[PDB]
């Protein structure tokens, strides 16, 4: 199975995204902040990272930046799933290496279509 | 005269949108998931996902009630109606109401009375409950980011002809310039330790007004990096 | 500067609370009913009740987006991105988007072009759709209360080196003193024909700003008891 | 069966209240506005009126006032179910003869408990 690293500070949010990813047969590893996420990459290499922006300890922008600075981390595709609704927010994330920015509130079925697209190229 | 700046009102509007968007995200994601997964949900999961919708709805409702109460304080329409209340019981009730929220942030909630209980007083129990909830909520919200021993503690005492309530935390603390402004409408400290924390800057304005309506006062002591103590003094009768 | 009175900001905060409380009420009532009635609920009704939760969530989302867009325009971070769009498709699309809401108020929504289609223009389709929906929404909200022939009509035309969109209704109309104020942030006409209608007074301020960002202008003609015509002129290229 | 007159301008709201009332075996007659509600009292005498405040054509405060002006209509109990969250709103409705004011958002199960209480006593 494909392995997805899910990074968000909300347990409620992680639970629903995890449910929807598991419906498709994907394995899911959860992190509650950006620093935890980068620490989990020492144990595995995910096929996809789903990343929030506004997190304590280490925010998503910092995560995306640090992801670009390691060779072994830089190629993992990242979908940013965020309440940050601005065009400038999105442009910053994409310029930091995100493959796709989806806004919250989101459609779980649209989100999973985009996940599949990134996992299958 | 010098008032509530337009930049602050703009930030406030942006902050309303952001704080409401989080429960709404959960409501819509959980509802759509149920609607599209009726064949893939066991009964305990179905019920758990419904309870999320309901509990996220209740959080959004509390955030609307803050806007409402604030509008109503700004028009003097908010009446206080006093009664004889055991504060020991009120405080324990408020501590209970916040327990789930504090757990989600690994914050222990404690209560000590410096005086034997009951501690009876002539107060509006609904309005004081709401003062206590605002302070307790802020102790959770502004708690340290990664610490093993985070707490918010309510200390009850009788002093100077009234009841003194202290809400103490070992959170982030408040810098000295910010201390004179935290009770102002729309004021939030904007720092690298607050950027992710949702809020409007109305809670301590409501709390200050409610306290003044009881003829009381509220003040703060804090040290950046150590924590904060909020003191609420209300006349006993 | 004479500016958005503190009275208007206070009314605004109250109006936010009120407009959000209606969808939230539905969300919570429908969710709790599902949770408590899982034995008495048929499948068709379960699905219908979930659809209500989802659709009320979507309405609430739109309301939050209005607040966000307004804060973004006030900070000047909202910035347009143009393309070549057929206005005829865009309008039809907007008309479709509002069908359910108009039906709910027995308002017929019409579209006429004075010019044959396509009608190409160099515009941001997202932001012009949102102008059209604000005007279409307002034509439904401020429609007559009890009348058999209520309508909102979009009229497309090419004029003065640009495209002229007229949104016409046979609603309640706007009083002459209000006409010069309706585009202001937070302004709502307060009358016996508007007391129940939800809103914040942001929509036409957003619309005005989006139109002016496109180098266009928006104006109004109205008569009380008869209806209103909103004119939006935007340069062709 | 007890008959309930349901007065609210929202079809979505009426539907969910109607569902919960019909679960208890009550009959439900609906009215979209205050004037419609008073017109339907020429056809029947409900055992309970569930009444909103903010409605076009005729608001619930006018409805409550007009209900006290006719002896037949004046003893029908009324629960006001409203978004009007003020103490002064509530006092006004009770002074106009409502039996109970319940706020929106509401709990369907708490609402039904109060309906049953009023229908029996
Ligand atoms: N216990 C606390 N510790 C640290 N900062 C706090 C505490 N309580 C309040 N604050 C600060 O005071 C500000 C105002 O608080 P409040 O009026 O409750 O608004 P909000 O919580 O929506 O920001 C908060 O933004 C925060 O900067
Ligand atoms: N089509 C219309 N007919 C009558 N009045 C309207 C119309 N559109 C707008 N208005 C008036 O203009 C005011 C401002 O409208 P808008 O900015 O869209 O705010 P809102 O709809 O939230 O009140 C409305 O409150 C209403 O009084």
């Amino acid at each position: 199975s494909k392995k997805v690293l899910l990074v968000d500070d909300s347990a409620v949010l992680r639970k629903i995204v995890s449910f929807n990813l598991k419906k498709e047969g994907y394995e899911v590893i959860e992190a509650e902040n950006g620093q935890i996420a980068l620490e989990k990459l020492s144990e595995f290499t995910p096929d996809l990272i789903v990343l929030a922006i506004m997190m304590p300890v280490m925010d998503g922008f910092t995560v995306l930046k640090k992801l670009q600075e390691k060779e072994e981390w830089k190629r993992i595709p990242v979908i940013v799933l965020t309440a940050k609704g601005g065009e400038e927010d999105e442009s910053l994330a994409l310029s930091l290496g995100a493959r796709k920015v989806m806004r919250k509130p989101f459609s779980p079925s649209q989100f999973i279509e985009e996940v599949k697209h990134l996992l299958n190229e | 005269r010098l008032k509530r700046i337009d930049r602050m009102k703009t930030e406030f509007i942006a902050n309303i949108s952001a704080e409401l968007r989080t429960p709404l995200t959960a409501i819509k994601a959980y509802a759509e998931t149920i609607y599209n997964s009726l064949g893939e949900l066991d009964l305990s999961t179905l019920k758990e996902f419904l309870e999320v919708i309901i509990d996220q709805s209740n959080h959004l409702e509390n955030l609307l009630n803050e806007l409402l109460d604030f509008s109503r304080l700004e028009r003097k329409s908010l009446q206080i109606n006093r009664e004889k209340v055991d504060l020991c019981d009120l405080v324990e009730s408020a501590v209970n109401a916040i327990k789930e929220f504090a757990s989600s942030h690994n914050v222990n909630v404690l209560f000590e009375s410096n005086v034997p209980c009951p501690v009876e007083a002539y107060i509006d129990p609904t309005r004081i409950r709401q003062v206590l909830l605002n302070l307790l909520n802020n102790g959770v919200k502004y708690s340290k980011k990664d610490a093993p021993d985070k707490y918010v503690k309510v200390i009850l005492d009788e002093k100077d002809g009234g009841v003194l309530i202290i809400v103490e935390d070992n959170g982030i603390g408040i810098p000295d310039h910010a201390k004179d402004r935290i009770f102002e409408q729309f004021y939030r400290v904007d720092s690298s330790l607050t950027y992710e924390v949702p809020g409007t800057g109305l809670g301590l304005a409501i709390t200050k007004e409610i306290v003044e309506l009881h003829g009381g006062r509220i003040w703060v002591e804090s040290e950046v990096g150590k924590g904060s103590r909020f003191f609420v003094w209300i006349p006993k009768d």
